[PDB]
């Protein structure tokens, strides 16, 4: 299957 | 004051979490395991192989920017 997109958890 | 850290799963797939380097690195373990949608302590979390601990923060660690994490499964699962 294709690449994943760019996944960022901001944990403030 | 944010780092990076890649947090990088048993199938390699990859999360990327902004945190503090006071963060204590729980909400990582909690957040990661809520969208694997597994329990948090069916997981361990690997620093260069050793274990992160709920109260362990980046700074405590020596983590810096672009840091990997691996994910495993726990050995007693856990």
């Amino acid at each position: 299957s294709g690449e994943a997109e760019e996944r960022i958890i901001v944990l403030s | 004051e944010y780092i990076k850290l890649k947090v990088i799963g048993q199938d390699s797939s990859e999360i990327h979490f902004k945190v503090k380097m006071t963060t204590h690195l729980k909400k990582l373990k909690e957040s990661y395991a809520q969208r694997q949608g597994v329990p948090m302590n069916s997981l361990r979390f690997l620093f260069e192989g050793q274990r992160i601990a709920d109260n362990h923060t980046p700074k405590e660690l020596g983590m810096e920017e672009e840091d990997v994490i691996e994910v495993y499964q726990e050995q007693t699962g856990g």
